[PDB]
This record gives structure tokens, sequence and C-alpha cells, in this order.
RNA sequence: AGGAGGUAAAAAUGUGAAAA
RNA sequence: GCUUGAGUCUCGUAGAGGGGGGUAGAAUUCCAGGUGUAGCGGUGAAAUGCGUAGAGAUCUGGAGGAAUACCGGUGGCGAAGGCGGCCCCCUGGACGAAGACUGACGCUCAGGUGCGAAAGCGUGGGGAGCAAACAGGAUUAGAUACCCUGGUAGUCCACGCCGUAAACGAUGUCGACUUGGAGGUUGUGCCCUUGAGGCGUGGCUUCCGGAGCUAACGCGUUAAGUCGACCGCCUGGGGAGUA
């Protein structure tokens, strides 16, 4: 679900605005969050079928946008990977 | 006997036999109907006249029990359906209530296959 | 279900289930369903009803009458 | 739970361990352990009377409440212990005015969940009160047969009642042998299954562990010689007795109910 | 928070114990801050099938806008307690008000 | 074929008793939209009321009691 | 005429080679 | 670097989306009384089965497990398999009017990976009904056959496992592009909400059919029409999808 007030923070929170949602580093950071956002109902109920096969679908969302960025900036990459904790 | 005025005749109609003890809502059980045992077997069985002459045989020497009127529980289709307790209307006892009480359930427990 | 009047009936008068079903539920969901087929069955006769819809439209040609 | 050892010799192969973690793992409670020598089924002439018995780990009798009289005053459940005796584990609870007591523990039974025996306690897993202050339709266990006997049936792991019927003076119970008894509703009994279910699942494994649980080797009718069983003696295997006991009666398919006072009691057979 | 409908209905016998334990809910339904839209006691009208028992029970409806952990209090609540004719909560729509019926 | 709610705006609820038994019938049955024309996302409305409102024991589950 | 109800016993074989 | 590709947020739309937990009534129905006459039963007809202790039948009382009649519809959602009473819980994805935002991050994909009807299988429960294996009566030139009365495993929930199908709209996925009629259809724009609407908008779907195309059948704006990206697959039939 990722609710409409904790996507609003953490725009306000890794950017200039809340209408930088759609600028690429926010965009991955709710799709980070995203996968937190599911790991509680993986913990439980262990047959949520399709509900995994949104998770997974992310991830690439996540690693094809790593990519991007990676691409345009190897400092911005650097950067966000140590923002947030990610890509290992 | 028991000399009463009405009673609760519940009819069990099978697809074979419309079973039905002149019977009541407190089960008070007298006078039987059977479509095998009033004869008409064969393919008979299944036939509303088997029902019709059960029938008369099941209101047989009732009017020293008291009753005239009794209230119809018909359950199922049965082979006379729309005779057997009207011949009984068409010689004059009358029916207080005719309750068909189809019993349909929400398709719950398996139902069988015969007729492969 | 109930077919009764109780002061004017007299005899059985039962078309409400001739008119509805008679024997309708009864003898078709007692038992039986498949789950696969019925509904070509179902479809073929709404297909007979499509063709007794396309007849009825190409009644007006001029059938020398 | 219910673990398999790995096949590291034969012997250990086939076992089956039943591990239960929450059992206290101490000593037990001293004041309520008596002893118990064993007998090797030997009365008092010394002849031994039951057969394949002997041996085994040196055991203690634990003094399990069965009785339950204490009503009114609340019991804590203390720890679950293990019990050599039994084939249930039981447990050691704690009366409020001090009191030590064992008791068979129940099945959804844990180390903290009070308990209360006599008429004013609820229906709840391991309380214990008449039958006829019981909803029919119940599961109990621990079912004592005359008021203030005890307890006799559904003691084992695993097992349990089920009241079916209350008529009047006497109740008809489900027991489980497929079977149906009639019992005084005055008597008492312990609401819920018998628990450690699982016990069923046991395998022994080897021969020793059968020896060390006082188990002595039976021997087979055909394998002695026909002055000390029916059977036997020949070419070997040379059978066409009908199957009977060492002394003459007949097994397999004699019904030995000889009772006659108690069939009053008993609703319906064993199945 | 959620806009519920909870609603409820109760045999004549219970019918007059339930009204001391209606204050009970009702000090449940305010205590957790749910803003009451209804209170409805329709009155004892004929039940459809019979209940339990036989027919003609009295109705107490509720419709409160209230947070989902009270909800789960008062399911829970009539599971010690089948006294009271089941609770049916029903969801938000966002509304307060139709009188009687 | 009536007045819906592109006019006739209507809470299709099971509170409101007068219309949650007007497509209702003596024979156990929610009568369909083949014949009485209402609007299907309603009628889907239309049978919720009906199942909930047999919780409320405002209709039952049969019909003889 | 749109919907509906209503509908019927077991019955087998005839191996080769013949297309202006 | 912008932007019609693509992607994110906002705000409303609907739904057997997934799973977990309660619930309720009916229904074949077992534990029995009441009261009660001889059959019940089944079909092509007969019969083994079955009941005089009193069955079928009879109503009130008690125990459940497993599925949800009408609604329900070429209807919805999901990738597909497939999923259907109710109710709240954590949670999937799609759509829609109109804005702001980064500015080509995409399309497909060997390998690998996951899901994957039923049946079968593994441990444990669970068992009401249905019913393989199994019993019998007959119809029969044969009955391991229809028809017929019993019944186990299975069905069952939980965890595993198998990884097969006519797993099929027999049509791969992605995007552009090319006359229409007539149904179903949900967000949604304007006008008189004057009134059962008029006038559209688009998602998706059903049927008949145009050019074209097709061996023909037919498909036919959801193409099998007109092109492009890329993966997979076939080379006569049997042998064999076997060794």
């Amino acid at each position: 679900s990722l609710s409409t007030e904790a996507t609003a923070k953490i725009v306000s929170e890794f950017g200039r605005d809340a209408n930088d949602t759609g600028s690429t580093e926010v965009q991955v950071a709710l799709l980070t969050a995203q996968i937190n956002h599911l790991q509680g109902h993986f913990a439980e109920h262990k047959k949520d079928h399709h509900s995994r096969r949104g998770l997974l679908r992310m991830v690439s969302q996540r690693r094809k946008l790593l990519d991007y960025l990676k691409r345009k900036d190897v400092a911005r990459y650097t950067q966000l990977i140590e923002r947030l904790g990610l890509r290992r | 006997r028991k000399q009463v005025s009405d009673g609760v005749a519940h009819i069990h109609a099978s697809f074979n036999n419309t079973i039905v003890t002149i019977t009541d809502r407190q089960g008070n059980a007298l006078g039987w109907a059977t479509a095998g045992g009033s004869g008409f077997r064969g393919s008979r069985k299944s036939t509303p006249f088997a029902a019709q002459v059960a029938a008369e045989r099941c209101a047989d020497a009732v009017k020293e029990y008291g009753i005239k009127n009794l209230e119809v529980m018909v359950k199922g289709p049965g082979p006379g359906r729309e005779s057997t307790i009207r011949a009984l209307n068409a010689a004059g006892f009358r029916i207080t209530n005719i309750t068909d009480v189809t019993p349909i359930p929400h398709n719950g427990c398996r139902p069988p296959k015969k007729r492969r | 279900i109930k077919v009764r009047e109780n002061e004017p009936f007299d005899v059985a008068l039962r078309r409400f289930k001739r008119s509805c079903e008679k024997a309708g539920v009864l003898a078709e969901v007692r038992r039986r369903e498949f789950y696969e087929k019925p509904t070509t069955e179902r479809k073929r006769a709404k297909a007979s009803a499509v063709k007794r819809h396309a007849k009825k439209l190409a009644r007006e040609n001029a059938r020398r009458t | 739970a219910v673990v398999k050892c790995k096949p590291t010799s034969p012997g250990r192969r086939h076992v089956v361990k039943v591990v239960n973690p929450e059992l206290h793992k101490g000593k037990p409670f001293a004041p309520l352990l008596e002893k118990n020598s064993k007998s090797g089924g030997r009365n008092n002439n010394g002849r031994i009377t039951t057969r394949h018995i002997g041996g085994g780990h040196k055991q203690a009798y634990r003094i399990v409440d069965f009785k339950r009289n204490k009503d009114g005053i609340p019991a804590v459940v203390e720890r679950l212990e293990y019990d050599p005796n039994r084939s249930a584990n039981i447990a050691l609870v704690l009366y409020k005015d001090g009191e030590r007591r064992y008791i068979l523990a129940p099945k959804g039974l844990k180390a903290g969940d009070q308990i209360q025996s006599g008429v004013d306690a609820a229906i709840k897993p391991g309380n214990t009160l008449p039958m006829r202050n019981i909803p029919v339709g119940s599961t109990v266990h621990n079912v004592e047969m005359k008021p203030g006997k005890g307890g006799q049936l559904a003691r084992s792991a695993g097992t349990y009642v089920q009241i079916v019927a209350r008529d009047g003076a006497y109740v008809t119970l489900r027991l489980r042998s497929g079977e149906m008894r009639k019992v005084e509703a005055d008597c008492r009994a312990t609401l819920g299954e018998v628990g450690n279910a699982e016990h069923m699942l046991r395998v022994l494994g080897k021969a020793g562990a059968a020896r060390w649980r006082g188990v002595r080797p039976t021997v087979r009718g055909t394998a002695m010689n026909p002055v000390d069983h029916p059977h036997g003696g020949g070419e070997g295997r040379n059978f066409g007795k009908h199957p009977v006991t060492p002394w003459g009666v007949q097994t397999k398919g004699k019904k030995t109910r000889s009772n006659k006072r108690t069939d009053k009691f008993i609703v319906r057979r064993r199945s | 928070m959620r806009h519920y409908e909870i609603v409820f209905m109760v045999h004549p016998d219970q019918s007059e114990q339930v009204p001391g334990m209606i204050e009970r809910y009702t000090a449940a339904i305010t205590g957790a801050e749910g803003k009451i839209h209804r209170l409805e006691d329709w009155g004892r009208r004929q039940l459809a099938y019979p209940i339990n028992k036989l027919h003609k029970a009295h109705y107490v409806l509720m419709n409160v806008e209230a947070p989902q952990e009270v909800i789960d209090e008062l399911e829970t609540t009539f599971r010690f307690n089948d006294a009271v004719i089941r609770s049916m909560v029903m969801r938000t729509k966002h509304a307060v008000t139709e009188a009687s019926p | 074929f009536c007045r819906f709610t592109a006019e006739g705006v209507q809470e299709i609820d099971y509170k409101d008793i007068a219309t949650l038994k007007n497509y209702i019938t003596e024979s156990g049955k929610i009568v369909p939209s083949r014949i009485t024309g209402t609007r299907a996302k309603y009628q889907r409305q239309l049978a919720r009321a009906i199942k909930r409102a047999r919780y409320l024991s405002l209709l039952p589950y049969t019909d003889r009691h």
C-alpha cells in the first residue's frame, strides 16, 4: 500500500518538496519502503501467492531504476545506496 | 380414534411414494399411506394412481376418529402431487393448509450421482 | 411452496407451478453438477434464443401473404 | 516435539523420540514422592502370575491427587513434570492456601493457568465438578464412577470422554472404546482431554529400550514344547490347532465379559 | 477510525437486562473516542427466522464511527456472552442518520 | 426500466426497509434483473442488502418457520 | 406467440481379388 | 536536453484478488423417544440389499463435518491454473477525469527462478454425503457392462511433494496502423436535473459481418488485415515423444 502520509513523508525527507515524488531518488525510496511495507505480511500467512508477485515485480523496478541513476551519475548512485542502505 | 376436530398430516412424498401416516403436530400417528402396500408394483410404483387409492385407504374409517380436515404438509415431488390429496377434497374432506415444504438447501454436502 | 387459499379452494388448482417450474428446480438441482459442460448447453439454447431473435428480424421480406 | 534420530548405528535407526521442552527439567517435589518397589509379576505366593515383567529403570511413585476434594480454593499450575509411572505428564499445582498437589496435565495447560475444583469453577480445561453441572456435549477426563472414588476413566495420555446424554441421576458417556456406559451425575470429572497426545507416535526403536521399560521378552506358542503350551511341538510350524492361550482357553474370538452385575450400566457394546 | 455501522438485536428476556449493559457498551463506544450517530431502540418487532428460541426480539442499533481497536473489543466481548444476540458490523459509507428504520 | 442513479439517486442499503423488500418474492428468491431492469452495479448492492438483512432477521434464509 | 412442464427394453458378426 | 514512450504521487471506481477467523440456516444425515400400519426399495421389469425388536413415514430434542439455492449474467478480478452467502482484520493488481513531478530509466529474452486443475503420493489428523478397489441381483450367446441396492481409499484442513492436461480464446509477448452495425459496460464531459434522457467519452467484453486476407473454413479494430522488435518451435507417417 505505502499510505499517503508515509509517502508524503519521505519525499519531504529525501527531496526538495512534496512534488519531488515523481523524481528518481524518491521513486527508488518509496519502493524500498514498499518491500519493508510488505515484510510483515510475508512474515505471516505463508500462502499469499499473488501478494509476493507484486513484491518481486517491485524489486525489478528498484534495480532497473538503480542503474539508470547509476548510468547518469556514479556519485548520486553511491549516495543513494548509502542515503538509505541498499545495493547490499 | 380420540375424537378430535382437525389434524396435521405430514406427507413425505418420495419419487416413488407419498408416504403419510395420519400424523399430528404432537406425533399422534394412526393412518398409513403406501404406494407399494396398496398393490401397484411394476411400473405402477411411481404412478399417481397408486397414491390416490392409497390416500382414500389412508382416510379409511377416520370419520370415527373425528378428523375431517387435515393439515397436509407434502414433502417432495410425489407420484400424484395434485390428485392424491385433491380427490380427498373432491370426496369432500377439505384441507386446512397445504404446506408444500420443498427442502431446499444452500447446496451444502455433495449429492450422489445415480443414472451415470 | 404453498397453495392453500383456505376457504374457496376445494381442488388442487395449481398452475402457479405449471407457470414457474412444476418439476423444475427439483429435477435438476437435486444432484449432478459436473462443473464443466452446461454453459455450452446454456449458450447453444441461448444461440437458439439468438436464432429465435434472428429469425424474428428476418420476418418481413415478402412471404407471399 | 516428535523427532527421529539419524541412523548413526543400527538400533538407533528406527528410533523416534518424544521430546517436550516444556517439561520441568529438575528434581520432583519431595514430599509428594513415595517409594515403589517393582514386583516382577509375582504375588504373595512368589509365583509369576503375569508374564513378561521384570527389570527396567528404578522408578519412584509420584502421589497424583485424583480425588481433588480441595474445593473452593484456586490452584496455580506451577510446573509441568515428567512422570515415569503414568503415560501422561503431570502438573504440580499450588492451592492458594499453600498446598502442593500433583494432578494430571490436561491438553491446553500452561505453567501458570490458574485452576479450580468444585461446583464453583466455570467450564475451563482443568476444572473439576459434578457431572450434573456440566453441559452435555462436552469433553472430559479423569472420571469417577462411585462419588468420591477418585477418578478412573480417561486417565491415559491423549484420551478424553464425551458426555453424550444426561438422564436424571445417571449420565451416559462416550467412552474411548466405541462404547457407552451409565454413571452417577454426582461423580466429578476434569474438563478437556488429557495432554501429551503425541505419546502414541513414540517408537521404541531397538530391543533394549523395551527392556529398560520393564518389559521382559515374550515367547511364541509354537516355539515352546507341547507340555508348556497347547501349541508347539511337532516338526515345527505344523500348526492346525485353533489359537488357544497357554491355559487352554481359546483366544482370537472369545468374548470373556463375565460380570453380570454391571450390565445394567453398560448401554452400548464395545464397537 | 472507521465509519462503521454496529448493530445488534435482543430477545425479550435479555431485552430487560441488556439495557444495563447498553450503558456498558456505550461506555465502550464513547470510551474509545468513537463518535456515535444512532442509538436506535426500534422496539420488539417479529423476527424473520426463529433465533435460538422463538421470534419477536427487540432491536438496538449503534452506527458509530469508531477506531478498529474497539471493534475488535466488542466482537470479542460477545464471544464470552452469547446472551445479547450477535452484533454485525458494516462498512464505512460515511453517513450519520436515517432515524427510525 | 426505472429512475436510476443518473437521475434518481438512491442509497441501496439494508437499513431502508421499503426498497429492500421491493425486490424480493415469497418463493425464497431475490427477483433478478432480467425482468425488473435494474442496473448491474446497483444490483450487486441490491444483492448485498439481502444477505445483510438475512443476518439482521428482516428476511429469513427459508420461508417456512 | 416469448417462458414451461412432458419423452420411449436388450438387437452382434458377414476374413477375400474386381476402377475407361 | 524537452516531450507525445515509460514511470511516480494525488484523488475517487468496482470486484468469488490472497489468506486467516467467526457465523448462520437449510440439507442427505447418525445418537432415540413418541406413536404406527406392512412393506421399504429400484427400474426395462425383477431382485440380492432391507423392516414386524416395530423400517419407510411422523413431529418435537440432540451431533456435526463439508459446501453456499435465488442473487448469477458470452458478469467481475487475477498471468495462468483458477477463484463464488455473510462479516471485520493484514494484504494484490487494474481503471478512470484532470493536474504537478524525473525526463527514454524501456520492449523481449537462452540459462536460471517462481506459480502451477485433478489425480497420485508422504506424516498427522478427519470422515456426514459422494464414491475408485471391492459385494451382490439381473439383462444377457460374454459381463471384470448400463440399470440396482452396500462400501474403502480418496474428497477433508495443515505441512510437504509431483510439475502432468483438450494447462485450449487449439491463435506467444510488445507497440503502431486499417470501413461499420448491434448487445453487455464502468469511471466519466457538456447540455434542459426539462421527463423513461439528448449528446459523447474511454477501459474491457459478445455476436454477425467490409476491404483485405485465408487451402477453404472462417478470422475480421480483442485479427488469422498492414508492418516492426524479439523469444520459442516444426521439416512425411509409423517407430516415438519411446530406447
